[PDB]
C-alpha cells in the first residue's frame, strides 16, 4: 500500500493498516519536522514497529537530511525483532518500488554471541571470549603474530578475513538480521563482530540496546557520522531510568579486596619484572605522560586499549600528568595505599552513606592523595597493562574494579551518593561488607543525548505517566501523545482480583513468605486458571524470592500435581540457558497441544524482551505489586534524591515503578489486533492503581471489574474466552477499525482533512 | 593476619580482635595489646613478634589495623616524606609538569622508602629529608 502524508509516499509492509499506526505516523511525523522528543506511548497491541519502520524509512529516503536512523529497544531479543521486520518492510518495499534501496542496516549487539572463532565462542562468560580474541586478534598480539610468525598469537583469523576483503567494503547488500548476518559471516568464515563494527560508519538504520547508548563504557566510538544529523527512536523506553542507573552504580566486596591485593602484588609482580627487562619503554610513557594524557596511544588504539572509560565519553577529563602517579612504583604504592583504605572502611561496622566529596575529604583526610591525580587512575592502569602487554587478566580484574570506582567518586559530586553497607541482613552477621555506590539522578546519563541529539521519539506500549519521564530525565518534548485502541470488539480482560473465594483481600505486599489464607487463597486461583486458559499462560510475582517460597510449599501441598495432569509447568531458573530450555518449551507447548505454564518475575528477564503471542500467551497473572523495598536503603536514597531533587514522593514513585512494571508485563500476551487473552491483577492495591495503568490498559478495566474475588474472574474469562473463540468477523466493522485497503484511509481520511 | 596478629597473641581475629595491634612507627610489627602494652608501659623494649629484636617503643605507636603492611610501611613512608617535603614547591606558581615531576620525585623516595632497594639511595633520600627539614626550618 501506498498513501501519502500529503508529502511522503509511504511503503507500508501490509496492504492493510490500523487507525491507530495512522495517528502515530501523523505525529511522529508531525514530531520529525519540528525538533522535539515528543514521547508517544504506542500500546503493543497494534504493530507500532511497523508503524515506526515504514515512515521513518520513507522519512530518511523521502528527506535528504536525516541520512541515519537510530533505534535503540532495551534488549537485544527486541534488537533481530527489529532487524527481522525491517528486512520485511525493506523487501515489501522493494515488492513495490522494486531496486531503490541502497539501504544498510545492521544490528549490533556483542563479540560472544557473533564470534565465529570457535575456541573463543566455545567460552561461556563474555570476558574470556573478547579477551581471547584480544590475544588472538591484538594489534600487540598480531604484531607479536606478523612479526613473529608463531604458535603463540593464534588469530581468528576471522578479524583477519574481515581485514582483508572486508575492511575495504561491507556485507554484500543485506539488513542483516542476526540469523542472515551470522550464517553470511560464517559463510564468508568472516567476523561478523570486527565486519559489523567497521560498517557503523556505512549503515543507513543502526540497532542496538540502550547500553551503547547509555552504558559509557561502551558508549566511546560514538561517531558522528551516525550521530550527527541522524533521526532516534526509543523503543520500549520506560526502563530507561533503570538502565541509567544501572550503567553508573558500581559496588565492591571485602573478597574482591582481596582479589585486588593479589593483582596489585601481581602488578607488583608486573611491574616490577618489565622494569627489569625493558624499562627504557616505562620511561617512554613517562615522558608520553609529561606531553599529555598520551591520546596517541591510549585512544588511538586499534586492538590496544585496556581499561575502558566507565566516566561519561571523555567530557569529564582532565589532559595532564597525574600528580605524583607519574611513575608505576608511584602507582603500584598508590595503589598499594588505596586498597587498604577501602578495607577499613569497609569493616565499617553499619550502614554509612557518604557524598563522593565528604568520603574523597575523608579519604584527604587519612592520605592526602589529591582528587585530580586521583581521576587519572583509569587510563593511567589501561596504559601500563599494555606497556606491560600483560597475558592474563584474571588476576587484575579486581584491579579494574577500583580504577573504574576511584574514577568515579574523584569526579563526580552531587548527584551520586556512597553507602557502607557492612552486611547483607536477609545473612546478617557474617563476613560480608560491600561499598554500594549508586546514583540518583538518571536526567545525567542521559542529558549527553539530550545535549547531543535534536529530533528523539520516545514510544514505548506501556509508558505511563508521560510526564515523569521530562520530570526525571530533565528534558523538553512537544507531542507527547498516546493513542487508544479503537476495537469493534472487547479482546482482553484486565480482571482486579482483590478478593478470593473467601472474600480475603490478596497481596505479596505482606511478606515475601507465607501466610496459608494467602498462599491456599493464591494456589486455589492459580489451579483454577490453568483450568480454563487455553495453552499459552504465564504469570509474574512481583519477586523471585517470592517465587521461590510460593513455589516450594506449593509443591507442599497438592496444587501442584493437579496442574500437572492438566498442563506443563515451566520455571524461571536464574541461569538462563535452563530457562532458555523452559521458555522455548513453553513456546513449543504453546504450539503444541499439552498446555504450558510459564511462571517468572515481574522484575526478571523474561519480562523485558520475549513476547507472548496467541498461543504464547493468552491470561497472563500479576500475584501482588512488584516491589522492592523487601531490599535496603539504597531505593530510600534515590528515592530521597528523588523527593529533594524533584517533587517525587515515596509512594507515587513505587506505585509508579511498580505500574511501571506492571504495565510492562500485562502487554506482551498480545501481539495485534487479532490478538486476546486475560490480563488479571490479583491484589488489592490493584483497585485503586487502575488509573496508574496505561491509557489503552485503562480503558479496558471497568469499574465492575475492581476488587473481584477470584470467582466471579472465572465466570468473566470464562465467557470471554467462548465468545472470542467465536469468528466474529463482519468485515465492514472491520471496515472501520481496519479501514480496509489504501481506501478507507484514502476515502475516509482524505475527508478528515478538516 | 588471623595467625600472626602479636608475638603473644598471633591467632587474634577470632579472639575478639579488638583490641590494637600497633605498629610503633618503628616496628611495622603486629602487637596485639598484651605485649605492646607490656613494652611502651616498661618502655622501648623490642616486640618478641616472632623472634624480632626491634625496640617495640614507647607509646609512640601509630595505628596500622593489618593495612598489609608493605602498605603500612609505604603509607607510613610516604606520609613523613609528604611531610618532609610537605609543600616544596608544587604551588609556588601553579605549574603541573615540575610539580607533579617534583610529585613524581616526592612518592619516588617513599616507592624507594617503601622498597629500600640495596640502601644507598634511601640514605640520600634520608639526607634529602634533612635537606628538606633545614630548607623548613629557614
Ligand atoms: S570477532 Fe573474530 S577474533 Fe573476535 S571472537 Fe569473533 S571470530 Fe574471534
Ligand atoms: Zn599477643
Ligand atoms: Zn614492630
Amino acid at each position: 500500500m501506498k498513501f501519502y502524508i500529503d508529502d511522503l509516499p509511504v511503503l507500508f509492509p501490509y496492504p492493510k493498516i490500523y487507525p491507530e499506526q495512522y495517528n502515530y505516523m501523523c505525529d511522529i511525523k508531525k514530531t520529525l519536522d519540528v525538533g522535539g522528543n515528543s514521547i508517544l506511548e504506542m500500546p503493543s497491541g497494534t504493530g507500532k514497529t511497523v508503524s515506526l519502520l515504514s515512515l521513518t524509512i520513507a522519512y530518511q529516503m523521502h528527506y535528504p537530511e536525516h541520512r541515519k536512523i537510530i533505534y535503540c529497544s532495551r534488549t537485544m531479543s527486541e534488537i533481530e525483532k527489529a532487524l527481522v521486520e525491517l528486512e520485511n518492510l525493506m523487501d515489501y518495499r522493494t515488492k513495490e518500488l522494486g531496486y531503490q534501496e541502497d539501504f544498510r542496516g545492521l544490528g549490533l549487539t556483542s563479540r560472544k554471541n557473533l564470534c565465529l572463532h570457535p575456541e573463543v565462542s566455545k567460552e561461556r562468560k563474555g570476558t574470556v571470549v573478547d579477551e581471547k580474541c584480544r590475544r588472538m586478534t591484538n594489534g600487540q598480539a598480531k604484531r607479536k603474530l606478523e612479526e613473529d610468525p608463531e604458535a603463540n598469537v593464534e588469530l581468528c583469523e576471522y578479524h583477519e578475513n574481515l581485514y582483508n576483503i572486508e575492511v575495504e567494503d561491507y556485507l554484500p547488500k543485506g539488513v542483516f538480521s542476526f540469523e542472515k548476518l551470522l550464517k553470511y559471516c560464517e559463510e564468508k568464515t568472516l567476523c561478523p563482530y570486527f565486519i559489523v563494527r567497521r560498517m557503523i560508519s556505512l549503515c543507513n538504520i543502526i540497532i542496538y540496546s540502550y547500553h551503547y547508548l547509555l552504558d559509557p563504557k561502551i558508549a566511546e566510538r560514538v561517531s558522528n557520522e551516525v550521530s550527527k544529523d541522524s533521526i532516534v527512536i526509543f523503543d520500549e523506553a520506560h526502563n530507561i531510568d533503570n538502565v541509567c542507573i544501572e550503567s553508573l552504580s558500581l559496588d565492591l566486596t571485602t573478597d574482591a579486596l582481596r582479589r585486588a591485593t593479589r593483582g596489585a602484588n601481581a602488578l607488583d609482580e608486573r611491574i616490577s619484572e618489565v622494569r627489569k627487562v625493558d624499562s627504557q619503554k616505562l620511561q617512554d610513557e613517562y615522558e608520553k605522560l609529561v606531553q599529555g594524557l598520551h591520546s596517541a596511544d591510549i585512544l588511538t588504539d586499534q586492538e590496544e586499549p585496556f581499561v575502558e572509560t566507565p566516566v561519561l565519553p571523555q567530557d569529564l577529563l582532565t589532559e595532564a600528568i597525574p600528580g605524583n602517579i607519574r611513575r608505576a612504583e608511584h602507582f603500584v604504592s598508590f595503589l598499594k595505599r588505596l586498597i587498604e583504605y577501602l578495607k577499613t572502611r569497609m569493616k565499617v561496622l553499619h550502614v554509612i552513606s557518604e557524598t563522593p566529596k565528604s568520603f574523597l575529604q575523608h579519604l584527604k583526610q587519612l592520605t592526602f592523595i589529591e582528587r585530580k591525580p586521583l581521576r587519572f587512575c583509569s587510563e593511567r592502569l589501561s596504559l601500563l597493562v599494555r606497556t606491560l602487554e600483560v597475558t592474563e587478566v584474571e588476576d587484575f580484574t579486581a584491579l579494574k574494579d577500583i580504577a573504574t570506582f576511584a574514577t568515579l567518586i574523584s569526579t563526580y559530586e552531587e548527584g551520586f551518593l556512597l553507602i557502607i553497607e557492612p552486611y547483607e541482613i536477609e545473612n546478617a552477621a557474617v563476613p560480608n561488607p560491600i561499598m554500594r555506590f549508586t546514583c540518583l539522578d538518571a536526567s545525567i546519563a542521559i542529558k549527553p543525548v539530550f545535549e547531543r541529539f535534536s529530533s528523539v521519539i520516545i514510544t514505548s506500549g506501556t509508558i505511563s505517566p508521560l510526564d515523569m519521564y521530562p520530570r526525571m530525565l530533565n528534558f523538553k518534548t512537544v507531542l507527547q501523545k498516546s493513542y487508544a485502541m479503537t476495537l469493534a470488539k472487547k479482546s482482553f480482560l484486565p480482571m482486579i482480583i482483590t478478593k478470593g473465594s473467601d472474600q480475603v483481600a490478596i497481596s505479596s505486599r505482606f511478606e515475601i513468605r507465607n501466610d496459608p489464607s494467602i498462599v491456599r487463597n493464591y494456589g486455589s486461583m492459580l489451579v483454577e486458571f490453568a483450568k480454563i486458559t487455553p495453552d499459552g499462560m504465564v504469570v509474574f510475582f512481583p519477586s523471585y524470592l517470592y517465587m521461590e517460597s510460593i513455589v516450594s510449599m506449593w509443591q507442599t501441598m497438592g496444587i501442584l500435581d493437579e496442574v500437572w495432569k492438566h498442563k506443563l509447568i515451566l520455571v524461571e531458573t536464574p541461569d538462563a540457558q535452563e530457562t532458555s530450555l523452559a521458555l522455548e518449551t513453553y513456546r513449543k507447548a504453546c504450539s503444541n497441544g499439552r498446555g504450558a505454564i510459564l511462571l517468572s518475575v515481574a522484575r526478571g528477564k523474561v519480562s523485558e524482551g520475549i513476547d507472548f503471542d496467541h498461543q504464547y500467551g493468552r491470561t497472563v497473572l500479576m500475584i501482588g505489586i512488584p516491589f522492592q523495598y523487601t531490599e535496603s536503603r539504597i531505593l530510600k536514597a534515590r528515592l530521597e534524591f528523588m523527593r529533594e531533587n524533584y517533587r517525587i514522593r515515596e509512594n507515587d514513585f513505587l506505585s509508579f515503578d511498580a505500574m511501571r512494571h506492571a504495565a510492562q508485563c500485562l502487554g506482551r500476551v498480545l501481539r495485534g489486533k487479532d490478538d486476546y487473552g486475560v490480563m488479571v491483577l490479583a491484589d488489592r492495591r490493584f483497585s485503586r492503581k487502575r488509573s496508574q495503568l496505561p491509557k489503552w490498559i485503562a480503558q479496558g478495566l471497568s469499574d465492575a471489574d475492581l476488587n473481584l474475588s477470584t470467582d466471579m474472574a472465572i465466570s468473566n474469562t470464562k465467557q470471554f474466552l467462548r465468545t472470542m473463540a467465536q469468528p466474529t468477523d463482519p468485515k465492514d466493522q472491520e471496515g472501520v477499525s481496519v479501514w480496509s485497503y489504501e481506501d478507507l484511509i484514502k476515502h475516509q481520511n482524505s475527508r478528515k482533512d478538516q | 593476619e588471623n595467625k600472626d596478629m602479636c608475638p603473644i597473641c598471633k591467632t587474634d581475629r577470632y579472639l575478639s580482635p579488638d583490641v590494637k595491634f600497633l605498629v610503633n612507627p618503628e616496628c611495622y610489627h603486629r602487637i596485639c595489646e598484651s605485649c605492646v602494652d607490656r613494652i611502651f608501659s616498661l618502655g622501648p623494649a623490642q616486640c618478641p613478634y616472632k623472634g624480632c629484636d626491634k625496640i617495640l617503643r614507647k607509646n609512640k605507636f601509630k595505628t596500622q589495623i593489618f593495612d598489609d603492611v608493605e602498605v603500612e610501611k609505604e603509607v607510613d613512608i610516604r606520609k613523613r616524606v609528604f611531610n618532609v617535603f610537605n609543600k616544596t614547591i608544587d604551588d609556588f606558581n601553579g605549574d603541573l609538569v615540575e610539580y607533579n615531576k617534583y610529585l613524581e620525585e616526592v612518592e619516588d623516595i617513599i616507592y624507594k622508602l617503601d622498597h629500600g632497594i640495596d640502601v644507598a639511595k634511601t640514605e640520600e633520600k634520608l639526607r634529602t629529608y634533612e635537606e628538606l627539614n633545614k630548607q623548613l626550618i629557614m
